[PDB]
């Protein structure tokens, strides 16, 4: 029963890996008493406000680290203590901030059940304010149809901090996916046209990603890959599965059901 | 004593009977008809 | 002894949860409810398997946490009595649940089916809300 | 109890639009798609135009190097197999009844 | 018998045999008249 | 949820996260389900301690998701925690549908008990006839009486036929009960073997009904014996009686091949 | 008494469906 986390290394250096310690601390507050309440001993915020920093200290030197696995458990407490005790401090501070980059993780790994799942439990900050949370909506509706010039702007606008991390992966997943639809946009595209369009600009970046797909060039030129004819003239398979069918509808039609 | 397990079962099996015996007593008028 | 208790005590722990609607905690009112629907379920087949699970549904959502896990899993989803008019809000609840999970094609016809069946009454309390998801939602599909 | 259902409306109203001006013309230079659109800008009208394009919203393709959309030519649905799936699908129903 | 009822939130505070065309009152949004629109239309040009 | 810690390999980390479950459990029971399988690898490490906790906590799962087989094989696992059989509705239907399984299979190989069997888990047979010991003790004997036969075992039914009741009015319900209703010979000549034998045991040598027995199946020998007995017991009234009952039910082939035994 | 409570119900089980056989096939000969 100590302020061990009153010696927390900040500053402008806390390079030294703390994780040897924050071990041992974690291990003596859960051995402490209360690492979730479920409900008892109420009015101790000892124990309880500061397990908040024990975590949000610890999940911010996570997403330094990239340890996406222990990030994910410590999203988990901190989400588990931020919403069920309503008896506690206003906690405020990061709880927005933290929240936001919560959205802005569900967001890169490609799930979009999730973000729009815990897009609720906020009441009304969505459009009241909260910047740290109109970016990750703002973004999501920008990236949900084909405007992505804004997207690409808004990469360069984060108010809370880098954000390398995850518009890194957004930056990946969007040049795939473009490369994926420029496949049938259209038959012919200028060299220099293609290389500007997509954001990249002269390197061998280009020969590169026109190398791992197809995009044989020509005199200035790209040729299209055309092939969209070759489901049709196809009567077989329905001439069989008609045939299932009328034999369904006279199935149960003169015997006794 | 183990009255209980007894009961449950055979509380199953009279709840069910009924239902088939609904569905017979229809079955025999139309053929006697 | 339910051969008649049963269907008697249903309105009983209906009338139950509004006194708790209409004024303190709700949190130990799903403890409750959680253990008397295996205390149920498990009596062969007892009914309950639709009040219950409404009442537990009714402020679920209120609270404003989306858990699912449990309906897509219930066993209680064919309690199959309910005097057609227990279903009606069963299947609100489930269409709105998996209306907001960003599955609309079967939201519609489940709550379509869920409107259609409303009572002849003329109160529109319930119509209202049902009505003006009906069309949000079909706004959304296509 | 609503706004969060409504808010993500807009990709809606775009699908809207650009399928109704895809059956309108025929061919349209992108230079008044984004005035009739109100986007404020006509390069990301490619972008929308080509997303469209990908979930087969509309078959039209695009001269980028000249800026007009051209679209197929698509009649006569009564040949396809899908009016006999519409008839089986209500065959089904009145059978059951 | 005739039980009909339901719990929560009644609200609201409290014909045409023509069946109806959503186009009807999409033009309801402007353009009152043919009329108006034809005869300050014209005189520009 | 706290399963996340779960994944750390800290077993006192693991005995904080399970005694929070198995007393939550009860309100997540479909969250938790959701990565059961985790709970049953820590099952699977034997060099886990405390290994048989996890088994206790995978059975209220899988129990309050219908999974009975795999309640019952993970409540057999948690074994000596299920010493309490007292209160809880999840003891009582385990070991009621242990009662279905366990006399399901012994019905199965009442064709055969070598015929193969998977072998007998000790700790099933040992809770089955720990309840029964139960119902003993409860003095709610006419349940054993009847389950005897389900079991299809025979020697606690030989036991338990003295008990706390007096022996000739449950002897002759159930002698009764097995004539009228046992479908096949396979087990009833068994269990008429195994029981009568009793009356030449009892106090009293009740040859009346012993006939009966030794006619619904034909044992010439034994029948001409208790009678060479009573012979020489040198009183007729009964050797008289026995015969004279013999005489109006058993066959004529059955008394021409008993003359045999008692002429020689 | 107890356990003709089981035996009874096995009984009547046993007996029900076998009434469901006969007139099925009957309803069959019968248009015949």
């Amino acid at each position: 029963m100590y302020e061990q986390l009153k010696g927390e290394w900040n500053r402008k250096s806390p390079n030294l890996s703390k994780c040897g310690e924050e071990l041992g601390r974690l291990k003596l507050v859960l051995l402490e008493l209360n690492f979730l309440p479920t409900t008892g001993t109420k009015l101790t915020k000892q124990q309880l406000i500061l397990a908040r920093d024990i975590l949000e200290i610890g999940a911010q030197w996570s997403i330094l680290r990239k340890d996406i696995p222990s990030f994910e458990r410590y999203m988990a407490q901190l989400k588990c203590y931020y919403f069920d005790y309503k008896e506690q401090l206003p906690e405020s501070a990061y709880m927005h901030q933290l929240l936001g980059l919560n959205l802005l993780f569900l967001l890169s790994q490609n799930r979009v059940a999730e973000f729009h799942t815990e897009l609720e439990r906020l009441p009304a900050k969505d459009i009241q304010t909260n910047v740290y949370i109109k970016h990750p909506v703002s973004l999501e509706q920008y990236l949900m149809e084909g405007s992505y010039n804004k997207v690409f702007l808004a990469k360069g606008n984060i108010p809370a901090e880098s954000y390398t991390f995850f518009i890194d992966i957004l930056l990946d997943t969007i040049r795939d996916e473009i490369a994926g639809c420029i496949e049938k946009a259209y038959e012919k595209i200028l060299f220099t046209e293609a290389t500007r369009i997509l954001f990249f600009n002269t390197p061998k970046k280009m020969t590169d990603y026109a190398k791992k797909r197809g995009w044989v060039l020509g005199p200035n030129n790209y040729y299209s890959f055309a092939s969209q004819q070759q489901k049709p003239e196809d009567t077989t398979i329905p001439s069989t599965e008609l045939a299932k069918q009328v034999i369904e509808y006279a199935r149960q039609l003169e015997m006794i059901v | 004593g183990l009255r209980q397990y007894y009961l449950s079962k055979i509380e199953e099996l009279q709840l069910i009977v009924n239902d088939k015996s609904q569905n017979l007593r229809r079955l025999q008028a139309q053929r006697n008809e | 002894n339910r051969r008649a208790l049963d269907l008697v005590a249903a309105k009983c722990y209906y009338y139950h949860a509004r006194v708790y609607e209409f004024l303190d905690k709700l949190d130990v009112v799903r403890s409750f409810l959680h253990a008397r629907l295996r205390t149920a379920t498990l009596r062969h087949d007892a009914d309950g398997q639709a009040t219950l699970l409404n009442l537990l549904l009714r402020n679920y959502l209120h609270y404003s946490l989306y858990d699912q896990a449990e309906k897509l899993v219930s066993k209680s989803v064919f309690p199959e009595q309910a005097n057609n008019n227990e279903w009606a809000r069963y299947l609100y609840y489930t269409g709105r649940i998996k209306a907001i999970q960003l599955e609309y094609s079967e939201a519609r016809r489940t709550m379509t089916n869920a409107l259609r069946k409303a009572p002849q009454h003329t109160a529109v309390g319930f119509k209202q809300t049902v009505h003006k998801l009906l069309i949000v939602v079909e706004l959304l599909l296509g | 109890g609503t706004y969060t259902l409504i808010i993500r409306l807009r990709h809606n109203v775009i699908k809207t639009g650009v399928r109704m001006i895809s059956l309108s013309y025929s061919r349209i230079s992108l230079a008044d798609i984004a005035q009739k659109l109100q986007l404020d800008s006509p390069e990301d009208a490619e972008f929308i135009v080509a997303k469209a394009i990908r979930d087969g919203v509309i078959e039209a393709s695009i001269n980028h190097e000249k800026g007009y959309v051209q679209s197929k030519e698509m009649i006569d649905i009564y040949s396809t197999r899908e009016p006999q799936l519409a008839f089986h699908q209500r065959i089904s129903f009145c059978l059951d009844i | 018998m005739s039980e009909k009822k339901q719990p929560v939130d009644l609200g609201l505070l409290e014909e045409d045999n023509w069946d109806d065309d959503n186009v009807e009152d999409d033009f309801s949004n402007q353009l009152r008249a043919e009329l108006e629109k034809h005869g300050y239309k014209m005189e520009t040009s | 949820g706290i399963i996340s810690l779960l994944d750390e390999d800290e077993p006192q980390l693991k005995e904080f996260a399970l005694h929070k479950l198995n007393a939550v459990v009860n309100d997540f029971w479909a969250e938790i389900s959701e990565s059961v399988d985790k709970i049953e690898v820590l099952y699977e490490d034997e060099g886990f301690r405390s290994r048989q906790f996890a088994a206790l906590v995978a059975s209220k799962v899988f129990y309050h998701l219908g999974a009975f087989e795999e309640s019952l094989n993970y409540a057999l696992g948690a074994g000596d925690l299920f010493n309490v059989n007292d209160n809880s509705e999840y003891v009582e239907t385990i070991i009621a549908k242990c009662i279905d399984h366990y006399t399901k299979q012994c019905v199965e190989n009442a064709d055969l008990p070598e015929g193969e069997k998977k072998p007998i888990d000790q700790r099933l047979e040992g809770i089955v006839n720990k309840m029964f010991q139960r119902c003993l003790d409860d003095h709610k004997y006419k349940q054993a009486i009847g389950i005897a036969l389900e079991t299809r075992r025979l020697d606690v039914f030989e036991k338990t036929i003295l008990e706390s009741n007096d022996v000739p009015g449950m002897l002759a319900y159930s002698l009764k009960l097995c004539m009228s209703l046992m479908q096949n010979k396979q087990f009833r000549n068994k269990v008429l073997r195994v029981l009568v034998k009793i009356y030449m045991n009892l106090e009293k040598p009740d040859f009346i009904n012993v006939c009966q027995c030794l006619i619904f199946l034909d044992d010439p020998q034994a029948v001409s014996d208790i009678l060479e007995k009573l012979v020489k017991e040198d009183n007729l009234l009964m050797a008289y009686q026995i015969c004279f009952d013999l005489y109006e039910s058993a066959s004529q082939q059955f008394l021409s091949s008993v003359i045999q035994n008692l002429r020689t | 008494d107890l356990y003709s409570r089981y035996k009874k119900l096995q009984q009547e089980l046993e007996f029900l469906e076998v009434q469901e056989e006969y007139i099925k096939d009957e309803q069959k000969n019968l248009k015949k």
